[PDB]
RNA sequence: GCCGCGGUAAUACGGAGGGCGCGAGCGUUACCCGGAUUCACUGGGCGUAAAGGGCGUGUAGGCGGCCUGGGGCGUCCCAUGUGA
RNA sequence: GGAGCAAACCGGAUUAGAUACCCGGGUAGUCCACGCCCUAAACGAUGCGCGCUAGGUCUCUGGGUCUCCUGGGGGCCGAAGCUA
RNA sequence: AAAUGU
């Protein structure tokens, strides 16, 4: 199944927090705080000038290893967002952030992607009152995500809750705090988001 | 201001009495990413300063590159002596397809989509030298009227 | 003999824009004509004027160019930067309405003959008609 | 007035040769008699009309003009004008890279001057008898190739040749450079690669002179003062 | 897989640590298309790189100059059926 | 038919050897008629015909109001252009 | 007269 082991590696690596633990990768020390160099016994050492293959590539993991999935069900999206209308690739990043367990990191039930899973897994979230368990879901506008009643309780959803009061959610997000919802608006447009990540490459990429 | 670029070093040889004795040659590309790019190559003792004098004779053949957002007018086609380059134009978000090479030109002129194939020899530098020929020969539904007209 | 003569024409001024004359005398036809026209109608040649020559006719035709340009070779940018013929006696190429060219993005211009004549790639799509392609220029 | 009219074109200034001739100078050609090709001044005056439409214009808004010219036909005669025109020129012999490495050569009068600069200095004594001649025999070159070309400080806007088949180096390193050229051409060479032409006999003096001695007088008409008419017809002729 | 690595200091063998890449999959072999514009209609070549017939005459065949008619075969348009 | 020449053949030299090179000999063949064979660096290593695109010079051969012009050949250097 | 060199 998913990737599952040492994360830390990974904010670094690539070279850049990516913010994939809970507190920790937003908490004085995200695997690269301390040492924000590649991992392994090559670590502290000048690298070389990358190929344009290199370049292309470590661009696309990054993307891939934030929203952290197969890269079966990776490309299968790329393809459908080349196959599409007009820009048929930027779109892209519409089609990962419309899977579920996506937004349920967005919609701050949780704070690590990796723990979303687990809640729609464990089938802890609901969408239009119906019980989803599948965190593949390409959730569209006006569809709504909210905790089952076996599960409104819980110690983990109610703090992984409350903490969210601060900040402007997503334009294309809304959030009834207490009433434990939320609802897809719109699709984000490329603006709606500026990643880390220079999507052009992975298209790029794509195109071997 | 401008952005450099190298595309191409590489390490001849003339050869001596005892011994083989050396020279470094690059290709560099110069853009603005507006629709200004340059392209000149160096040839020096060593490494840099050649890189150096590349960028030095890159500035020189600059280039009007008419772009009709990220693309080119219309679509051409050069041949420079055996090579041959095949540049097309392209709808938004298509990107930019090509070789290594030519990509590393038509960026630093702008160009987010366009369509291309190397054709012929695949040398880089007489590539290169190539695609230059191309943007100097584009012409804009403007440039074209100035001369399809009287006096 | 000439098994083409409209390539010829094409050709002869072809060869003599290359170096950049006034003038390009050619053996006439009522077809050599009306193809030429257009040539003048887009403006890629002054034009031209039947004439005769040594008591046989022929068409001068005025040659456009454009700004005595500077730096080492002057030579002025061609109107006719490209002309080739296309449709041929040794393979005749015709097309429907819809199979019809869109020459250098528009800025190139076709030339067809049609159920209606020397129409352009332009003029045969809106009469809505396509016939034999004879050549494209820009 | 500025001008001159064809009665003063009856020196040579009409043509002197053909067939050691370029097919370009067409249109400033007008028939062949005696073999020698001939060319109509109607025109040659139509491109002075409009050379020195460009000449004066340039000059009075203080440009600069270069001077070449290495015909033995047409050495001392240039010398004169651009020092009567208090021009930069070059009489002797023309080197490559002067103007498109004129950075480089430009550090060559600088030694001139550097050396100039120990003529009276207390140090030519102080300065071994051997060494004292070979910088003086050092000198006297450097001042031979670089005479007219102390001159300038910086590259002219325009450029004036008595043959541009000859100075076509020059011509060259000048066309590359975006910079005017203007010339005295015959049938020798050819036009197109030239932007302002004086269509006549580039060589046998009266041509020369006439054209040149009178150009000068163009400049100062636009600069101040057009004093007595300059040295010419000596043993010329 | 090709270019090639091993001759007492091997990032190319063998193990180890570490790293890259996929993940209930990862590799390999065989085969088809792509890249190959390397059968080139789109879209190539034949002086020295492979390629002009040793040279004529000529059958079928391919191709054909300038003008005006008739025919409308090709070709072009429209409509309609068919194209499961 | 056969003078000269000359594969093969013999001899003299050279050489380690010399079935070669150089030398003295020498038969087919080389030449004629008739009939076969059909190869080649059979080369401009460039197929044929027509049209178009600067000139300079040397020449062979026609015609011209014989400078010069023009026609058809045989070479050189060369505009533009082509070419790795 | 005058050969050869994993
Ligand atoms: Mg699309
Ligand atoms: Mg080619
Ligand atoms: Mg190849
Ligand atoms: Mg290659
Ligand atoms: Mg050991
Ligand atoms: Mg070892
Ligand atoms: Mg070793
Ligand atoms: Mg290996
Ligand atoms: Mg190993
Ligand atoms: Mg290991
Ligand atoms: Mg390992
Ligand atoms: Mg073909
Ligand atoms: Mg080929
Ligand atoms: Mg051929
Ligand atoms: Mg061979
Ligand atoms: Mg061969
Ligand atoms: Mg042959
Ligand atoms: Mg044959
Ligand atoms: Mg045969
Ligand atoms: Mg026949
Ligand atoms: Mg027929
Ligand atoms: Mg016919
Ligand atoms: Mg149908
Ligand atoms: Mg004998
Ligand atoms: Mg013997
Ligand atoms: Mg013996
Ligand atoms: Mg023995
Ligand atoms: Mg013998
Ligand atoms: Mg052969
Ligand atoms: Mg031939
Ligand atoms: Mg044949
Ligand atoms: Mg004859
Ligand atoms: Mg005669
Ligand atoms: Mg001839
Ligand atoms: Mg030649
Ligand atoms: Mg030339
Ligand atoms: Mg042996
Ligand atoms: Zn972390």
């Amino acid at each position: 199944g998913r990737y599952i082991g040492p994360v830390c590696r990974l904010c670094r690596r690539e070279g850049v927090k990516l913010y994939l633990k809970g507190e920790r990768c937003y908490s004085p020390k995200c695997a690269m705080e301390r040492r924000p160099y590649p991992p392994g016994q090559h670590g502290q050492k000048r690298a070389r000038r990358p190929s344009d293959y290199a370049v292309r590539l470590r661009e696309k993991q990054k993307l891939r290893r934030i929203y952290g999935i197969s890269e079966r069900q990776f490309r299968n999206l790329f393809e459908e967002a080349s196959k599409k209308k007009g820009v048929t690739g930027s779109v892209f990043l519409g089609l990962l952030e419309s899977r579920l367990d996506n937004v349920v990191y967005r919609l701050g039930f949780a704070v690590s992607r990796r723990q979303a899973r687990q809640l729609v897994r464990h089938g802890h979230i609901t969408v239009n009152g119906r019980r989803v368990d599948l965190p593949s879901y390409r959730v569209r506008p006006g569809d709504e995500i909210a905790v089952a009643e076996k599960s409104r309780n819980l110690e983990l959803i109610r703090q992984n809750l409350e903490a969210m009061k601060g900040r402007k959610v997503g334009p294309w997000l809304s959030l009834d705090v207490e009433g434990m919802k939320g609802k897809f608006l719109r699709l984000p447009d490329r603006e709606d988001l500026a990643l880390p990540v220079n999507e052009q490459l992975v298209i790029e990429f794509y195109s071997r | 201001d401008f952005e450099e670029k190298m595309i191409l070093i590489r390490r001849t040889a003339r050869m001596q009495a005892g011994g083989r004795r050396f020279r470094f040659g690059a290709l560099v590309v110069v853009g603005d990413r507006q629709g200004r790019v340059g392209l000149g190559f160096g040839k020096a003792p060593e490494v840099p300063l050649a890189v150096q004098k590349a960028g030095y004779y890159a500035r020189r053949n600059m280039v009007e590159v008419p772009l009709q957002n990220g693309t080119i007018p219309h679509e051409i086609e050069v041949e420079f002596g055996a090579s041959k380059i095949v540049l097309k134009p392209a709808a938004p978000g298509t990107g930019v397809i090509a070789g290594a090479v030519p990509r590393a030109i038509l960026e630093l002129a702008g160009v987010t989509d366009i369509l291309t194939k190397e054709l012929g020899s695949r040398n880089p530098i007489n590539i290169a030298y190539a695609t230059m020929e191309a943007l100097r020969q584009l012409r804009t539904k403007a440039d074209v009227e100035r001369l399809r007209k009287g006096e | 003999m000439l098994t083409d003569p409209i390539a010829d024409m094409l050709t002869r001024i072809r060869n003599a824009t290359r170096v950049y004359k006034e003038s390009t005398d050619v053996p006439a036809s009522r077809f050599k004509e009306e193809i030429l026209r257009i040539l003048a109608r887009e403006g890629f040649i002054k034009g031209y004027e039947r004439v005769d020559v040594d008591g046989k006719p022929y068409l001068r035709v005025y040659l456009k160019y454009g700004p005595r340009r500077q730096g080492p070779d002057p030579r002025p940018e061609q109107v006719i930067h490209h002309i080739r013929r296309i449709s041929k006696p040794g393979r005749r190429v015709y097309v429907g309405v819809k199979e019809i060219p869109r020459v250098r993005r528009g800025l190139g211009i076709a030339i067809l003959s049609t159920s209606k004549g020397v129409l352009t790639d332009r003029e045969a799509r809106k009469l809505g008609v396509g016939g034999e392609l004879i050549c494209e220029v820009w | 007035e500025i001008t001159v009219k064809e009665l003063l074109e009856a020196g040579v200034h009409f043509g002197h040769e053909r067939k050691r001739w370029n097919p370009k100078f067409a249109r400033y050609i007008y028939a062949e008699r005696n073999g020698i090709h001939i060319i109509d001044l109607q025109k040659t005056m139509e491109e002075l009309e409009r050379t020195f439409r460009f000449i004066e214009d340039l000059a009075m808004r203080g440009g600069t003009i270069l001077f070449v010219g290495t015909k033995k036909q047409a050495q001392d005669i240039v010398r004169m004008e651009a020092e009567r025109a208090g021009m930069p020129y070059v009489n002797q012999r023309w080197l490559g890279g002067m103007l498109t490495n004129f950075k480089t050569i430009s550090q060559r009068v600088h030694r001139l001057e550097e050396l100039e600069a120990l003529f009276a200095s207390p140090e030519i004594e102080e300065r071994p008898k051997k060494e004292q001649v070979r910088l003086k025999h050092e000198l006297e070159r450097l001042q031979k190739y670089l005479s007219g070309f102390r001159l300038l400080k910086r590259l002219p806007d325009a450029i004036f040749v008595v043959d541009p088949t000859k100075e076509a180096i020059a011509v060259r390193e000048a066309r590359k450079l975006f910079i005017p050229v203007i010339a005295l051409a015959d049938t020798d060479s050819d036009p197109d690669l030239v932007d302002y032409i004086i269509p006549g006999n580039d060589d046998a003096i009266r041509s020369i002179q006439l054209i040149l001695s009178r150009a000068v007088d163009l400049i100062i008409q636009a600069r101040g003062g057009v004093v007595e008419p300059s040295p010419s017809y000596a043993l010329v002729q």
